[PDB]
């Protein structure tokens, strides 16, 4: 009676492989243990939340109050986690906005079931339960709009869509991040009498360029963009032409050398003098017609060489390599010229407009600046922003992706309506839900109200990041409610909070239509995943 | 809910400790199936140390061979106190928990409950128990049958070792046994019945001594060995010398007085030797003819042997506790402590009294008493194993055999009371128990792992178990419509049916009724249980 | 597949422990691990056997030709091995005689065994075969016995009984070696004819006493015993006759000292002054009655003191120690002396009688001797071995004792009981067991068959140690048995026997005028407990060991 007989199924499956079923306890196991991470994405939640320090494996230090950012780089061994990590994720990268909700949406089901499967309701039977409760959530959500937008071009109207977005990342700074942001939407959108029929919209328009030092209050908004590098040959004019013409050229400025290696052949002495003046005339003829023209400034993505450079430098043509692909393109789009592999002749239709291109330091360091007035653009803008720390500023670009990411969530689809915020329809759909759990008797009636109580976390986690009681302004705000004015009831962030009451209208916070159906979707999903699943296979590391 | 609790730590629960507790069952049976039956193999075991010793006891397997499951450690205690009070029906119990447990748990895989399961080997049990009275016969010790007690000592006899050894020991135990039964009808075994060891010419020269043999002698040359009539004497008292309390030095003045002091030692012993030598004058008359012999349980000062050598007086010293209780059962007379009070009364008789060495030992023979009340049973052997081999078949032989004297009744075997168990449980009537719901299976769990007992003594025979059982079958459907109460056997030898009733084959009454009472209660406990773990301070 | 489940469930017992079943050949194996030691023997029967060198871990070295002996020193794993241990060993201490033949009769039995179990028959049957063999074999021993002793004191029949018994460990010389045992089994043995009493004789009367040096030859028979002491006070010659009286005591001859914390005590110097000369008196005045009786040598039992020796060499007498209790016992059977453990006067019927106690010089070193004379004789004599090699010493001593040992199978039964050796006694039971097999019916007849033909080991290895080729040596000698009984009476084919050295073709010239021959007492459990050896080995199908 000292040592065990070692479990004789020990001929099957290899030492690595651990197993946790049901039964013997694994949703007791999981709903807990991922309860620590729970509470990560609820203390960073709202406008008062607090960021957290992610420093990886290779050591690049990234601060973000989001869950999309911080849960790509924790290598995290649960795999029951991991069903929570890329369901995020999708929410980053389709509709970019709303990852913290599905965190903690997501969370709050698997514990708030606690009581259904501690009382001994069946699991199947609570799968069931909240997809019929998803069904009702995404019917009852188009009934409680009240902002039907249908101009989505001005500025003004999208105070109501940025500065929620921009007050939840670094309560701060509003007006100041909201101007670039909705100022960089009215560069990007064309100028029309009526623009429709889904005009297209993208993620890369809008670019971040940041810069070391400055005030947040001291950024500005650039039209065109601004490259860290070093300009060549000579000073601009600034003033003199009053608009450039931009040639960008795949290929570099070169004699064409073919992709099989060759050498140079001379059977005689002759051909040796002339060798030395047949590769300055050879481009002479190539580069002379460019000149014609008045292409006063040249792109070339690949290295130019110096024979190339030299005959550019007299005339007065402005050089750039721009090495990466990507960045080769939107230069393209603000000139509103083509790539031209071939070299040719530049020719009137292909060829853009510019109108200035000016070079001075910013934070220190030399940069290229294409800011353009009275010109066309199409798709294009820039944020400069400025800061004390690189490390703040990574928040600001992701802050800034959410914020134009959620215009590609409007106007690629027919409607991207709002929803009253600031805890107002979470609460109305807990009465929606506590009213539809009585309409269908059955034993599913269980997990309709237990659906409804995992939507508690969005009133109060605002009061206790606020350093406020829950148990006195969260029943004291269901009392509001009863009864549009009981529809724009909300939770109030201030020191004047006693009350609990604040007008929505007020500061206008408002949430998308979209953003919350997916998010509930992505969810709910995620919750069904984990309470399906009771056999859990590891492996050896 | 153990591995955040103990850092370090083994749990099973709820399919493998149902498995662990069949497959080491299992696994247990396998060692000790070969070894049920007449026909069955032999089995030594050598430890480290090199000694041998050979036994077909699966006590004696299980209480030497070092066992690491839990499970198996129950079935060595419950097979071990088992045979520790009753001295036979070792294996029995381990091939009934053995067998089942693997028969119930083909019923828990179809998913029914182990409560309700062992709730029906609770009510089958209580069916046997009324099963045993009228399946047990009467007999009357008044008639005093030597043959029906032969025939209950081949029974496990022929079990152990083979013919050759069986015949020759047989008369052996009835003789003792023979003793036993007296007016008063008291049994007594550890007191009356011993066993000593004794290396000498083969195991077949095993012979019967009426009197009580002592491994020790005379140890003076001059001191006789055989005497005709010796009427012992019992003195517990120590005759060397004694150190006295705390008494110290005999402070001598002069060297006279050193000598004259040290003569005292011998006045203490003196005193008592005296008392001897008064006895003996009061029993001098035929001198030559008859005899005295001393027996002491302490040592004897060799200073004092020499008085006893004078006078022919046999001395024996540092006897047992044992063999004290026994004297006066054989010799009649009665004992003595002190040397104070004696008489010609407590004196025993004896009729031959001879001694008889090999090499450096000496043993002294008593025999050939008036009227003994008890005796002893002298066993010879070649090698230390053939000693333990003999050691196990008579201590398990006549314990059986003196539990038929005990009780009025006595059970058949060869798989009689099984086969008849079988029938019982299978054709009864259910509305008659009280047991309902899904105990369908329990009854028949229960009665077909019985079965498996009397078909293992036909696979150590070599034949085939299930071909054997059919004319079994068949003579009992028609047993019971010919009007004829007949019991049914198996014989290995031809591979046929037999009747036990005249061929001798015999059980007694409580090795099956504790058997199937303990086996049932482990295997019940086996069953219920459904988590196994380790945890605690070292 | 990469690797296999390694038998589950076995934590059942230790990692330890390990089963060996009948099957896989494992029963032919202990015939084979038989077979490693069994060939040893085969190098080591008859009078042309070989002696083994064992050297244990301690170092101490014993060189022999005896099984029972060579066993006990080597360490055995296999247990069904040292069932032939344990049976040689009660072979040497029952009988004291015929130990190979317990090996080499209960390996071959295992060894036929292992074509009998080959073919397919019961380990049941086969223990039936032989038991059934065995008392057909214990039947005929008694039926084909000639010649028989009837003189317990002859000097030309004891030749005839220690002669083969001591031909097989270091024959040597005959003669020399012979009569140092037939001169030492006359003077203890006590005689007494016509006078109805029961014979007597012990194993530990006749004891041999190792000295180096010297030659074979030059041994000799002591009538009484010796030891390697050193006289204390003084050594003498004792060339006076009218024979000295001897006195034993058991305990030291000093002052008998109390056993309790004895301590001096003075209170004056009056005590003082008497407490020495007293303790010189006290110890003269018991010298004085035991002086006074004649006596003039005392064995001592443990240390003497040096007060009690200057009173005792005063007068001559000799001091010998004897420190041990066998040792004091065993001179007490050659004077015929009774001890008593007080320091009183010996009673004159209790005093031994020895002529005289010489000290010569035999090793080297210091010897007492006691030797006796043609009147008033004495038992338990000793034989002074002479030799040079102390390893040879210790296997012509144990031969001795195989000698004396064959003494004590005459006192037991009712006479001597002779056998013809050298082969004839195994070659006569091979046919008369074989034609056991062809009257009994049933499939016992092939274990019956096979018995017989274990028995041809003994003439195929006295053939084969002789170095002569078995082949033509062995059938030759059925040629002898092959023309049996005619109708003419007394028939002299019996002893027809194997020969080591001589005549071609070897049926021996008789094992008559040969004078060798075999007890009957030491074939009867020889072939007894061979059968066992071979019965406990082929009745178990499974063994379990421990630790290895
Ligand atoms: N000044 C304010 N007053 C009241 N509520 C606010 C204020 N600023 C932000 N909030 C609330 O804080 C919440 C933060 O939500 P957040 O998690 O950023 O949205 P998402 O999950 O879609 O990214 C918003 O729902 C908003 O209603
Ligand atoms: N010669 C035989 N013929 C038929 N049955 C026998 C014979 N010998 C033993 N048995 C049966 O074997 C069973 C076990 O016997 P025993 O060895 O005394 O108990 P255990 O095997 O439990 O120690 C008994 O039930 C008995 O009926
Ligand atoms: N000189 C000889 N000639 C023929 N046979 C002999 C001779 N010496 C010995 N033998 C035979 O060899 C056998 C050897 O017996 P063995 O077992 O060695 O005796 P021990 O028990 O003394 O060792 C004897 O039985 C005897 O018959
Ligand atoms: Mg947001
Ligand atoms: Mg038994
Ligand atoms: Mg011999």
């Amino acid at each position: 009676s000292l040592r065990l007989p070692q479990n004789p199924n020990a001929g099957l499956f290899k030492q690595g492989y651990n197993s946790y079923s049901n039964a013997d306890g694994q949703i007791i196991k999981s709903i807990a243990a991922i309860r620590e991470l729970h509470q990560m994405c609820l203390t960073s939640m709202g406008p008062c939340g607090r960021n957290k320090i992610i420093v990886n494996h290779l050591g690049k230090i990234i601060i973000t109050n989001d869950a999309a950012t911080m849960l790509r780089e924790l290598d995290i061994v649960h795999p029951a986690v991991k069903v929570l990590v890329m369901a995020t994720e999708q929410q980053k990268i389709d509709m970019g906005d709303g990852t913290n909700l599905v965190m903690i949406l997501a969370g709050e089901l698997l514990n708030v079931s606690e009581k259904l499967i501690s009382m001994g309701l069946s699991a199947v039977e609570i799968i069931q339960g909240y997809n019929m409760a998803r069904k009702f959530t995404l019917k009852e959500l188009d009934e409680m709009v009240v902002g039907e937008i249908t101009d989505k071009n001005d500025k003004n109207e999208l105070l109501k869509m940025i500065k929620p977005v921009i007050s939840s990342k670094k309560y701060g700074s509003e007006d100041i991040l909201s101007e670039l942001v909705s100022e960089a939407v009215s560069h990007v959108l064309p100028v029309a009498q009526q623009a429709g029929e889904i005009p297209y919209f993208n993620v890369d328009s809008i670019r971040v360029v940041k810069i070391m030092g400055g005030s947040l209050s001291n950024s500005t908004v650039i039209k065109g963009m601004v490259f860290n590098r070093e300009p060549e040959g000579h000073v601009k004019s600034l003033s003199e032409d009053k608009k450039h013409k931009v040639a960008v050229f795949t290929c570099p400025l070169d004699i064409a050398n073919t992709e099989t290696k060759g050498t140079v052949l001379l059977h005689n002495a002759q051909e040796m003098l002339d060798f030395s003046k047949g590769e300055e005339k050879q481009i002479d003829a190539m580069m002379k017609e460019i000149a014609d023209m008045g292409v006063e400034c040249i792109v070339a993505g690949a290295g130019v060489g110096e024979l190339a450079l030299h005959y550019l430098n007299r005339y007065g043509i402005l050089v750039l390599k721009v090495p990466s692909k990507f960045e080769l393109r939107r230069l393209c789009r603000v000139c509103g010229a083509t790539p031209l592999p071939r070299l040719g002749a530049p020719t009137p239709e292909e060829l853009g407009l510019v109108e200035t291109v000016k070079t001075m330091e910013i934070g220190g360091d030399r940069v290229t600046v294409f800011k353009q007035e009275q010109g066309e653009i199409s798709r294009t803008s820039t944020i400069i922003l400025r800061g004390a720390t690189q490390n703040n500023l990574d928040d600001i670009e992701r802050a800034i992706d959410d914020g134009v990411a959620a215009v590609k969530g409007l106007m690629k689809p027919s409607g991207g309506k709002l929803l009253p915020g600031a805890g107002a329809t979470e609460i109305e759909l807990i009465s929606r839900i506590t009213k539809y759990g009585e309409r269908t008797p059955g034993l599913l009636q269980l997990a309709i109200k237990q659906f409804a109580v995992a939507f508690e976390v969005v009133p109060r986690t605002l009061a206790e990041t606020a350093g406020l009681d829950v148990n006195e302004v969260l029943p004291n705000l269901y009392a509001a409610h009863n009864v549009t004015d009981h529809l724009y009831k909300g939770v109030d962030i201030d020191g004047e909070s006693d009350e609990g009451v604040k007008d929505i209208r007020e500061e206008n916070i408002y949430d998308m239509l979209a953003t919350k159906k997916f998010a509930i979707n992505v969810a709910t999903e995620a919750a069904t995943t984990v309470l399906s699943i009771d056999q859990i296979i590891m492996a050896k590391k | 809910s153990l591995q955040l609790l103990n850092p370090k730590a083994e749990s099973l629960r709820r399919d493998a400790a149902l498995k662990v507790n069949v497959t080491s069952a299992e696994g247990l049976q396998s060692v000790l199936e070969t070894n049920l039956g007449p026909k069955g193999t032999l089995k030594m075991l050598v430890d480290g140390a090199g000694n041998i010793k050979l036994t077909k006891d699966g006590k004696v397997l299980l209480t030497e061979m070092q066992i690491q499951s839990p499970t198996a450690v129950l079935i060595a205690r419950a097979a071990a106190a088992q045979d520790e009070i009753t001295g036979d029906g070792t294996t029995t119990v381990v091939c009934l928990v053995g067998e089942l447990l693997r028969q119930a748990h083909r019923f828990i895989q179809e998913g029914v409950h182990p409560r309700i399961i062992t709730d029906g080997f609770e009510i089958a049990r209580k069916e046997s128990m009324k099963f045993l009275d009228e399946f047990k016969i009467s007999k009357t010790n008044l008639s005093n049958d030597r043959e029906f007690l032969l025939q209950v000592a081949r029974s496990s006899l022929l079990t152990k070792v083979d013919a050759d050894l069986t015949e020759v020991l047989t008369p052996i135990v009835t003789d003792a046994v023979l003793s036993v039964y007296d007016a008063q009808a008291d049994n007594l075994d550890l007191h009356m019945v011993e066993i000593m060891q004794m290396q000498h010419l083969s195991p077949k020269d095993t012979t019967f001594i009426k009197g009580l043999v002592l491994d020790h002698g005379g140890r003076h040359p001059d001191m006789p060995t055989r005497v005709k009539n010796a009427y012992v004497l019992i003195l517990n008292v120590s005759l060397e010398y004694e150190k006295t309390e705390v008494n110290s030095g005999f402070f001598y003045s002069s060297a006279d007085q050193r000598d004259k002091l040290a003569a005292s030692e011998r006045k203490f012993v003196d005193a008592k030797l005296k008392k001897i030598i008064d006895l003996k004058n009061e029993v001098c008359g035929m001198d030559p003819d008859k005899g005295f012999v001393i027996i002491n349980q302490k040592g004897i000062d060799p200073m004092s042997l020499d008085v006893f050598a004078k006078h022919n007086i046999l001395a024996l010293r540092r006897a047992k506790r044992r063999n004290m209780e026994r004297l006066q059962l054989v010799t009649g007379g009665e004992a003595q402590n002190s040397v104070e009070d004696l008489s010609p009364q407590i004196l025993g008789f004896s009729g031959l009294v001879y001694q008889e060495t090999i090499g450096e030992e000496k043993f002294t023979y008593v025999t050939e008493n008036t009227d003994p009340k008890s005796c002893t049973i002298l066993i010879k052997g070649s090698t230390h194993y053939a000693l333990a081999q003999t050691k196990d078949a008579v201590r398990d032989g006549l314990r059986a055999v003196a539990n038929v004297l005990k009780d009025k009744n006595i059970i058949p075997g060869a798989g009689a009371f099984y086969i008849a168990l079988s029938r019982y449980l299978r054709s009864a009537n259910m509305n008659k128990l009280g047991a309902k719901g899904k105990t369908k299976t329990g009854i028949e769990a229960f009665a077909e792992a019985l079965l498996v007992i009397p078909k293992t003594l036909v696979k150590n025979s070599g034949f085939d178990p299930l071909d054997v059982l059919a004319m079994v079958e068949d003579e009992l459907d028609d047993a019971q419509d010919s009007d004829e109460t007949r019991y049914v056997g198996v014989d290995l030898n031809i591979g046929d049916s037999c009747d036990p009733t005249i061929e001798g084959i015999w059980d007694s009454y409580r090795v099956l009724r504790n058997a199937i009472t303990g086996a049932t209660g482990i295997a019940s406990n086996l069953l219920l249980c459904d988590e196994l773990l380790r945890a605690g301070r070292s």
